[PDB]
RNA sequence: CGACUCUUAGCGGUGGAUCACUCGGCUCGUGCGUCGAUGAAGAACGCAGCUAGCUGCGAGAAUUAAUGUGAAUUGCAGGACACAUUGAUCAUCGACACUUCGAACGCACUUGCGGCCCCGGGUUCCUCCCGGGGCUACGCCUGUCUGAGCGUCGCUU
RNA sequence: CGCGACCUCAGAUCAGACGUGGCGACCCGCUGAAUUUAAGCAUAUUAGUCAGCGGAGGAAAAGAAACUAACCAGGAUUCCCUCAGUAACGGCGAGUGAACAGGGAAGAGCCCAGCGCCGAAUCCCCGCCCCGCGGGGCGCGGGACAUGUGGCGUACGGAAGACCCGCUCCCCGGCGCCGCUCGUGGGGGGCCCAAGUCCUUCUGAUCGAGGCCCAGCCCGUGGACGGUGUGAGGCCGGUAGCGGCCCCCGGCGCGCGCCCGGGUCUUCCCGGAGUCGGGUUGCUUGGGAAUGCAGCCCAAAGCGGGUGGUAAACUCCAUCUAAGGCUAAAUACCGGCACGAGACCGAUAGUCAACAAGUACCGUAAGGGAAAGUUGAAAAGAACUUUGAAGAGAGAGUUCAAGAGGGCGUGAAACCGUUAAGAGGUAAACGGGUGGGGUCCGCGCAGUCCGCCCGGAGGAUUCAACCCGGCGGCGGGUCCGGCCGUGUCGGCGGCCCGGCGGAUCUUUCCCGCCCCCGGGGUCGGCGGGGGACCGUCCCCCGGACCGGCGACCGGCCGCCGC
RNA sequence: CGGCUACCCACCCGACCCGUCUUGAAACACGGACCAAGGAGUCUAACACGUGCGCGAGUCGGGGGCUCGCACGAAAGCCGCCGUGGCGCAAUGAAGGUGAAGGCCGGCGCGCUCGCCGGCCGAGGUGGGAUCCCGAGGCCUCUCCAGUCCGCCGAGGGGCACCACCGGCCCGUCUCGCCCGCCGCGCCGGGGAGGUGGAGCACGAGCGCACGUGUUAGGACCCGAAAGAUGGUGAACUAUG
RNA sequence: UAUAGGGGCGAAAGACUAAUCGAACCAUCUAGUAGCUGGUUCCCUCCGAAGUUUCCCUCAGGAUAGCUGGCGCUCUCGCCC
RNA sequence: GAGCCUUGAAGCCUAGGGCGCGGGCCCGGGUGGAGCCGCCGCAGGUGCAGAUCUUGGUGGUAGUAGCAAAUAUUCAAACGAGAACUUUGAAGGCCGAAGUGGAGAAGGGUUCCAUGUGAACAGCAGUUGAACAUGGGUCAGUCGGUCCUGAGAGAUGGGCG
């Protein structure tokens, strides 16, 4: 069966594939369905924005992706308590509540708190009666626009630091050599055996 | 086909029962019993290696070539000798790249549209399309496609205001927006050079939409105009400029045929 | 040009609905235009036909200025029969000849209450 | 010379290819997403003035009523042609009605053999008497009624 | 011995209600091969699929971690692209084959057992009124469930109780009614522009030609159909936030029913067992020192248990809380119900079925399973005569055609009959070469060539040679008149009343904060706003350069028609 | 009168019936009575190479989103603070990991088989090598001076692609060696010089689309078996109660 | 009336089991498999073979070289050696 | 292509005229009755002699083999267009009571019977028939099913799955 200098082929076709072929032909029809679903959602809600719940600021979890930042799921009830608002009241306001999320980072804690304070600033709500506990005048001409697009406060906004200019100094360019990583790596590899030999030297009395 | 021609059940007879080794239907009385079963060379068998609904129908083209072809078709629409060599009637028509006022795109009645085309002298071209809208030749008359009808002028506009309602049912005509162009409308049949009629705001918006060679396109993000291969290309001018004819050998024109 | 997504350009479906439409649609199909003086008088282009009109033929083998009365309407054959239009067989028996009602000009109607109502609906819709 | 045979061609016959047509298929997609003990799917039998199929119907059987429609169905007679009554035909169909088998249900299936309750006639009545109607399948749930137990226990002989 | 109370129970044609059977395209639970591949064949693969069985709905299933990860951490489920033909499995052969990170589509969370607090504060059945329709739901008395445990408060994100502070005093269902409302809610019917105007063909015309400087007429209608053919206007319909009537439906306003949450502090409460797990054996998985599942046996814990991917011990850390349950979305759909389209087939094709198709028919049965479209515009289907016993025929007639006569459009070949020509002992047929004849074509048959120039015989016209007048165009020049074009500077002019770019800068600035000692201090950091600097395109005049298909005028050269 | 013709006939010579398996076919080898219609290298995935196009150290929207509900619109167009991702730009190790710059001059340490310092250039060199450049001299009607202009050049210069070789550099191992570094002085790192294994570097050429050919998996050029499995229907003939 | 397919029944012939039996019939897996026969459809132009090496549970087959074709590419010619 | 056509397209035939080396084509003539082609691109289920090919049709063989198991017919008449076969008469025969007779079970389903036709079917023919068409015919307390159990088959209770 093989031939001249050609690559080894192992295609996965021995299984009777021609029976179970699901084929994209209804793909434009699904795109039109999902457009009509989104426009129906926009007309069926009210003043409430599309993609209504706000989403947090969240960093990926892999030595590969931790530089980036991602629109997460919810606001990690510690953060939502620091916002000073009750749990299901946040679900009614449009603030996403995800109780499994934990906060080790004070930085991302405070960043989520700032995002909560900005959302509570941008919030314009309408009670039924004339009590108007939270509201005002003709509220910015029905806030001049009904519905928003693609995240409420544009949840990505990947922040970019400058580190513009600085004069090179000493110590650094005499110190920060290649050998630091290798010495630290060997220190981390041999952290345990040195302690074991310390215990041996204590035992030998 | 997508379904069996193997609805019949079948077996062979073998080396005995002289006739053949094709599978045969098994039965009696009904005079299909003993005919040719599934296969190619038989009556009421499957076609050979039959068509399947997962054939690779659609094809992808690069977006830069999709824009390059639009630029090439619009550039071919500017020259008068190209578009007459497709088959339009531009003999008594004013300028090539026609550009009417923005009063056109607010029309509501089609009699003003016919009046506009008659005064712009493309009505001779519409009269050709009226002259040639014959019946289709072939087997295609059965499947819902009966009128051969040639393509006329395409009106290009922006900011839709009711020009579609006006120009819509003049036959053979094409009505087509600026920000959504078509190669299938700007070059029907794969030949370059379809006659076109523009509008003021459209014809101003073109240079915003594709740029010059000096500045980039503003509406389309990463796209520049294409590179240009020969800068000046009148080959007769180049060969009869003195810089070449200084450095030519000689016209050698003696024939020197066969000597007996 | 067709803009509904719920009506057919399809030749097969149109011929099938045509040759199998029931009688109360075959009435609308077998429709005749009115003469131009009567359309001036009534402001209506066309009408369904019935048993009792006064009918002139515009085209065929039997043409022109012969205003006769219809007698039968085969909606099964899409054919009306006119009283003057005859032909003998071989055996000397006369028989009516088939005329499709598109080739038919109505000169007088039969007036009736439902025809007055249909005529008033036509005039009110043409407005 | 004729007969026979062969080859062409004209004509004629057998034959049903090509072409043209298409109330038919196949594929793709949208919208919807509905059977049954209140007797389904399926099957049998029956029904028209002339009637075998197909189709449509069920002892009200080529459809009943009602709503819309507005003068026909049709191969031939007739019959209602009435419409200043209710108005032919056709469609829609929401009110009626829906033979026997069929999960089939009174027990089985040979259209057989029953059993109660009730109503009309019988001997003016029970005792294996005519007609009609109703009820009479299995399993299981909630409650009622009846009662078995040297199961546990009381009060009593 | 009797009676009573339960507890276990049976019976009934008890009162009322429910399940069965089907279709199975998609889904769910189990069971389950073999052809084949490996060139042989045992594991492997075919595949946990075909077949079998039981279930279900418009979707189902899944699902709010006994999770992923190991760093600045994510966060229910579902589906797509990637991960990836990779890590891994494998007579380490053939072959098999994931997942988390990432980006999208959709966005949703909850309840109960336990624990304790509330005097069973709870539910079902029967009976009477209550009320209003198209039709059934709250309240009052007596029969039961139930203390071996109804209901309220309650869920691992903590919860409860009791102080203290701070406010807030509610919402869902039913009914009448106004405009509504994203195609302009959904369904049902009926209707809505303009020529059959003129000659002309023809069997019939929807053929062809024509309509003033208003283009014959309508066009938000020129899709498509039928009608004696090939139609925008003769007809249905198509177009349109076109109009009218009829039905039902989703978002405003009177009645009935229900109605204290938050924060701090103190005390108290805090969980699912023959279950996890271990041994062993089978199946499956890529899961390898056993991923998952199941049988048997052994079988717990409370700073516990599980997970952290090479078995086991010691150790530290991270993460989750299993053995109870519910839930839309995105998603699959060859059955069905209608529906719209097609670079698809055109009656030996396309479903087997364009037609009385799962019909005729074969087999006892499981089951197998066809052939078969076309007259003509209109039946106008051949009256009548005349042979024959009738079939059949000859006249006549229908129509454009019987050269269309009831399986009837067009009618090929094999084959057969007859006529016309030619031929005949080496079977017929063929190739090369000719000859004879025949059908037919062309040619005009000893009269067939034409086109130009030049020299001769006629008339009839008016160029031309020459100029005048006029238009248009060629070709060049002062780049004149200006124009635009190419380069280089000047004015930065529009920099703030300019576009955009820049991980240039400007803490001498402005807002939210943080730091040090209510304020100040550059003491520094981040998010947000302006503006100095470079990089390109918008103007100005000035000068450089070229008149290039960038085009107009003047004068010049040289044509031109009138 | 001329005429080739798929008309027919005459005559001379040549002349075995086609298709395929085969060393060998007219074969006493097989298939073919005759005629009409149907009838066989298709499609997808994957790979390799050649070709055409666009962009270019990038490239690709194939998955989504954006536009008013319009036949052709299941089209086309746009996104870029949708580049996440694929392929490539960097290989090598089993892995822990590591990861491609040298040349020329001046000086110093014993210029010692040796390291350091200072300046400049920058992918080394050798032999061929299309092309290009320079050029002795050579030639154009009286004798002097002239310029473009003309063309051949012996020879010489820099040298593309590519070929051949040497030298250099990275990674794995092996051998021989001494020196330096110090988030902490250690069975710690870093380094040198040789000979080797590598799918390497030594100024990058890919990516996307389409077409062609070939190979593989798929019913795969078409038809063909004796078999095997699953699930059902038959004792009306026959066998025996 | 009973016995049903690797099953039944057999005074035993491997006989019979619906004209089939040394494993019945029908449908599906199924277009199963085949190194083995048969066929494999338009013209013209150009070039044009091999039946040999090695290895294979290979000896009617394949891989490998060799033979062939296509696609080119890099140079050489034209003006006493 | 201001393509071609009811003043005749597609297809078919053609001892007609030609072109190309061919694949094939163009025109003439006749049938034929409503659609057809050239070119530039594009996409295919794209070109027949065969496959004991499939389906449909027709030949040679051929007016041939063959219409022969069971002895057998003949005359006259009738109805009729038509008589070797139909019917009647007469004569001669066979079956010879274990039948070529008279009736039933299973099976068949209208074939039973009358009238009318003789187109196809009866393998010659036919005035005939079991062919076709029209219209008729099957009457039960005491004949049988129904009822009984037999060889057996099958349900609930139970068990297994
Ligand atoms: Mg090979
Ligand atoms: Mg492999
Ligand atoms: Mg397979
Ligand atoms: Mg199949
Ligand atoms: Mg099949
Ligand atoms: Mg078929
Ligand atoms: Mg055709
Ligand atoms: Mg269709
Ligand atoms: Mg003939
Ligand atoms: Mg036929
Ligand atoms: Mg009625
Ligand atoms: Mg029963
Ligand atoms: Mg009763
Ligand atoms: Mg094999
Ligand atoms: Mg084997
Ligand atoms: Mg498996
Ligand atoms: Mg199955
Ligand atoms: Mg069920
Ligand atoms: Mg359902
Ligand atoms: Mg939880
Ligand atoms: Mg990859
Ligand atoms: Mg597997
Ligand atoms: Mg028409
Ligand atoms: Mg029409
Ligand atoms: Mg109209
Ligand atoms: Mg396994
Ligand atoms: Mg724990
Ligand atoms: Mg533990
Ligand atoms: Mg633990
Ligand atoms: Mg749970
Ligand atoms: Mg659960
Ligand atoms: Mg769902
Ligand atoms: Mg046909
Ligand atoms: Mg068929
Ligand atoms: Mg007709
Ligand atoms: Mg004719
Ligand atoms: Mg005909
Ligand atoms: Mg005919
Ligand atoms: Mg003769
Ligand atoms: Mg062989
Ligand atoms: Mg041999
Ligand atoms: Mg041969
Ligand atoms: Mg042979
Ligand atoms: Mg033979
Ligand atoms: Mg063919
Ligand atoms: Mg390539
Ligand atoms: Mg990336
Ligand atoms: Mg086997
Ligand atoms: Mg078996
Ligand atoms: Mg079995
Ligand atoms: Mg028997
Ligand atoms: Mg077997
Ligand atoms: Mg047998
Ligand atoms: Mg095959
Ligand atoms: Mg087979
Ligand atoms: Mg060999
Ligand atoms: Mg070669
Ligand atoms: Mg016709
Ligand atoms: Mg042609
Ligand atoms: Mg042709
Ligand atoms: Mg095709
Ligand atoms: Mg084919
Ligand atoms: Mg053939
Ligand atoms: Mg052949
Ligand atoms: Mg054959
Ligand atoms: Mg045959
Ligand atoms: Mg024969
Ligand atoms: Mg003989
Ligand atoms: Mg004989
Ligand atoms: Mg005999
Ligand atoms: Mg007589
Ligand atoms: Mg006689
Ligand atoms: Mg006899
Ligand atoms: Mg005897
Ligand atoms: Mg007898
Ligand atoms: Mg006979
Ligand atoms: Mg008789
Ligand atoms: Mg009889
Ligand atoms: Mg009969
Ligand atoms: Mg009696
Ligand atoms: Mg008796
Ligand atoms: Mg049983
Ligand atoms: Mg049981």
């Amino acid at each position: 069966a093989p031939s001249r200098n050609g690559m080894v082929l192992k295609p996965h076709f021995h299984k009777d594939w021609q029976r179970r072929v699901a084929t994209w032909f209804n793909q434009p029809a699904r795109k039109i369905r999902r457009r009509k679903a989104r426009q129906a959602k926009a007309r069926r809600i009210a003043p409430r924005p599309a993609s209504g719940p706000i989403r947090p600021i969240v960093r990926c979890p892999t030595v590969r992706y931790h530089t980036k930042v991602r629109a997460g799921r919810g606001f990690s009830l510690e953060e939502l308590r620091v916002a000073g608002i009750h749990k299901k009241v946040a679900r009614t306001i449009g603030i996403s509540v995800d109780p499994r999320r934990r906060n080790k980072s004070t930085e991302s804690l405070q960043a989520n708190v700032q995002r909560l304070k900005e959302y509570r600033s941008k919030l314009i709500l309408f009670p039924r009666k004339p009590s108007a506990p939270k509201k005002g005048d003709s509220s910015a001409e029905e806030l001049k626009l009904a519905t928003q697009l693609t995240g409420p406060v544009m949840p990505v906004r990947n922040v970019y630091k400058k580190e513009k200019a600085r004069v090179i100094t000493e110590e650094e360019k005499n110190f920060k050599a290649f050998a630091s990583l290798r010495m630290a790596r060997a220190n981390a590899r041999l952290f345990g055996i040195r302690a074991k030999r310390a215990k041996e030297a204590a035992e030998q009395d | 086909s997508e379904l069996a021609g193997h609805q019949t059940s079948a077996e062979s007879w073998g080396t005995g029962r002289a006739v053949a080794r094709i599978p045969r239907v098994r039965g009696g009385g009904t005079h299909r019993s003993g005919q040719g079963a599934f296969g190619n060379m038989c009556r009421g068998g499957r076609m050979f290696a039959p068509t399947k609904t997962w054939r690779r129908w659609h094809r992808r083209v690069n977006t830069t070539q999709k824009r390059y072809a639009i630029c090439s078709a619009l550039a071919a629409s500017a020259l008068p000798a190209l578009v007459m060599s497709k088959g339009h009637r531009i003999e008594e028509v004013p300028e090539l790249p026609l550009v009417v006022e923005d009063k056109v795109e607010g029309y509501k009645k089609t009699k003003e549209a016919v009046l506009l085309l008659k005064k712009l002298k493309a009505w001779n071209d519409i009269k050709k399309v009226y002259a040639s809208q014959r019946m289709r030749a072939g087997k295609g008359k059965m499947r819902n496609r009966r009128r051969i009808q040639r393509r006329g002028p395409c009106i290009i506009y922006n900011e839709d205001n009711g020009i579609i309602k006006a120009f819509r049912n003049i036959p053979g005509i094409t009505l087509l927006n600026v920000s959504k162009l078509n190669i299938l409308k700007l070059a029907p049949g794969g030949h370059v050079g379809r006659f076109c009629i523009w509008t003021e705001s459209a014809f101003r918006k073109l240079d915003e939409l594709y740029g010059t060679w000096r500045k980039a396109a503003s509406l389309k993000s990463n796209y520049n105009l294409p590179m240009h291969k020969m800068i000046n290309t009148d080959l007769s001018r180049i060969l009869k400029s003195p810089e070449i004819q200084r450095a030519l050998r000689a016209p050698r024109k003696k024939i020197h045929r066969r000597v007996l | 040009m067709k803009f509904n997504p719920f009506v057919t350009s399809d030749r097969s479906k149109n011929r099938k609905r045509h040759f199998n439409a029931p009688s109360h649609i075959r009435r609308k199909i077998m429709s005749s235009p009115l003469s131009k003086e009567l359309r001036q008088k009534y402001n209506v282009r066309s009408m369904p036909i019935r048993k009792d009109d006064e009918v002139q033929v515009v085209r065929g083998h039997y043409k022109g200025q012969q205003i006769g009365k219809v007698v039968q309407v085969y909606r099964k054959k899409y054919v009306i029969y006119i009283e003057r239009v005859q032909r003998e067989k071989a055996n000397g028996t006369t028989v009516h000849v088939g005329i499709h009602p598109s080739k038919v000009v109505i000169t007088r109607l039969k007036l009736d209450k439902d025809r007055k109502k249909i005529l008033e609906r036509k005039a009110k819709s043409r407005q």
